[PDB]
């Protein structure tokens, strides 16, 4: 088990928690139980913004972007609701946690474009 | 004295000096291609290759 002392400063921090290979199984739902999430981790990997279309008005493109603002991304300790539905579906009412971050991302040729990456009131 | 438009012919027995004044027109051409490389790359926009190229 690792402490703040092994983490800091690594990036860790800033990554979910992962499982192993193994881990294919199957968590039984009870529609007689209530549920929660008691922590949601978003760790984004990749950011595309999609081109402004020259004027050609043909599929303008999602392209890669680089970052510029560091690992400040992810998204954690979310926690919220887990409803059991009637027609046996699940339903993820979110209601606090770390669900934001500002995010610079650069575009080919150097155009800047921020945003909030979030999923608040997901 | 030369004149004017002859400044330049004292380099015609002064290997050493014509070596110097090539190295510097060189130096002069490789600093405009440079420099102008900056100037289009300041200038170009690269966001239209069908209907904004370079060329135009
Ligand atoms: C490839 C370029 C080049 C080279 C290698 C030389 C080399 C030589 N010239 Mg020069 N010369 C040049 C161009 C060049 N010349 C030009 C264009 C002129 C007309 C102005 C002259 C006029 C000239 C004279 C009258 C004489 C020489 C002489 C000589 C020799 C001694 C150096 C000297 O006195 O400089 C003098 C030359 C300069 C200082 C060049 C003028 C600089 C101009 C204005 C550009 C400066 C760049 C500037 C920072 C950019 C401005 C940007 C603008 C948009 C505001 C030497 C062999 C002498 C010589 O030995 O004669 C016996 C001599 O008496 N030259
Ligand atoms: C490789 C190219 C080259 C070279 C090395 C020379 C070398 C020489 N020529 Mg020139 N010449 C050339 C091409 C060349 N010529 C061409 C193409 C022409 C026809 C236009 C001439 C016509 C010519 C004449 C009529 C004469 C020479 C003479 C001279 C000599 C003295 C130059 C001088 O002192 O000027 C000093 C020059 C200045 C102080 C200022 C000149 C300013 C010019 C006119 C405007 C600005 C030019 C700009 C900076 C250059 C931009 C680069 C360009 C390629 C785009 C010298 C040995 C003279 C000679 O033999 O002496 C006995 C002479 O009488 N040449
Ligand atoms: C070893 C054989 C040799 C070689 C390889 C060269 C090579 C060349 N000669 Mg040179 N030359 C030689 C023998 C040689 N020469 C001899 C025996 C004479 C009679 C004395 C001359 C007289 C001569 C004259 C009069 C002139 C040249 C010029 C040039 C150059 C024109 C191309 C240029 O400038 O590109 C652009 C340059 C580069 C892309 C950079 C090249 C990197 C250099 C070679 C490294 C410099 C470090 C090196 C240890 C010191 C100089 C090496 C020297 C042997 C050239 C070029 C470097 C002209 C020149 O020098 O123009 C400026 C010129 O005017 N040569
Ligand atoms: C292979 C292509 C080439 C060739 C053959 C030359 C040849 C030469 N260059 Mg040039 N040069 C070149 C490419 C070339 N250059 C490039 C790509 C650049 C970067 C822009 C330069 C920049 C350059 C500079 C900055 C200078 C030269 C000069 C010279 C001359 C030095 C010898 C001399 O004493 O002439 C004596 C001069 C002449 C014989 C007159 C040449 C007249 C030209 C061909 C047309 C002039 C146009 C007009 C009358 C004036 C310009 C318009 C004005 C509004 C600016 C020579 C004629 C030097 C020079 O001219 O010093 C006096 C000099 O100062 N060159
Ligand atoms: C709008 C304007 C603003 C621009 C200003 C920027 C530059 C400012 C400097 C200009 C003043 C020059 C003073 C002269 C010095 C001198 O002593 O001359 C004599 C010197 C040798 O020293 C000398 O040599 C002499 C004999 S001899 O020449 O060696 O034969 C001897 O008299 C003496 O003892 C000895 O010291 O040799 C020369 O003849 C060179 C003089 C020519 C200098 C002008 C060229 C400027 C353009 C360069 C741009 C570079 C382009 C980029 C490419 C890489
Ligand atoms: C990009 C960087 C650029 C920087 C470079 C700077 C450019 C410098 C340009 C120098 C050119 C100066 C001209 C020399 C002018 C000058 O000195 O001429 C007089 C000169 C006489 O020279 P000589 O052999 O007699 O020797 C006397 C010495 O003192 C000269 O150095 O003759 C020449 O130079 C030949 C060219 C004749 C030019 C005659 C044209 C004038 C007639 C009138 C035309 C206009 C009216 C027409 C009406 C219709
Ligand atoms: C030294 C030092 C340094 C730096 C250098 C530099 C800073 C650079 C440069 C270069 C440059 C930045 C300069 C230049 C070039 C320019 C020129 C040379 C041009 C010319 C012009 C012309 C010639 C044109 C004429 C005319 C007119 C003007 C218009 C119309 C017509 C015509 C075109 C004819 C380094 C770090 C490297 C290191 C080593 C040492
Ligand atoms: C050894 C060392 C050093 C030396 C220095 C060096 C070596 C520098 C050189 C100087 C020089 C060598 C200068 C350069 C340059 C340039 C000029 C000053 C001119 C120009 C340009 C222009 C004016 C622009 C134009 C352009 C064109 C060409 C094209 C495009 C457009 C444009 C307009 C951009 C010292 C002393 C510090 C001290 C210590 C030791």
């Amino acid at each position: 088990t690792l402490t703040y002392d092994d983490i800091v400063g690594t990036g860790l921090a800033n990554k979910c928690p992962t499982l192993d290979d193994t881990a294919r199984g199957a968590y039984p739902i009870d529609s007689s139980q209530t549920y929660r999430i008691a922590r949601l981790c978003l760790q984004p990997t990749t950011f595309l913004v999609k081109e402004e279309p020259k004027n050609k008005r043909q599929e303008a493109e999602f392209v890669p972007t680089k970052l510029v603002t560091r690992e400040t991304t992810s998204l954690d300790q979310i926690q919220g609701e887990l409803k059991v539905n009637s027609d046996g579906s699940l339903t993820f009412v979110e209601e606090d946690g770390i669900d934001f971050q500002p995010v610079t991302v650069q575009m080919a040729g150097g155009e800047r474009i921020p945003l909030l990456f979030t999923v608040k009131n997901l | 004295g030369l004149p004017w438009y002859r400044v330049h012919t004292v380099l015609i027995n002064d290997p050493g000096r014509l070596i110097a004044a090539h190295l510097m027109h060189t130096a002069l051409v490789a600093g405009w291609a440079g420099s102008m490389a900056l100037y289009e790359l300041a200038t170009f926009d690269p966001s239209d290759p069908v209907l904004n190229p370079m060329w135009r």
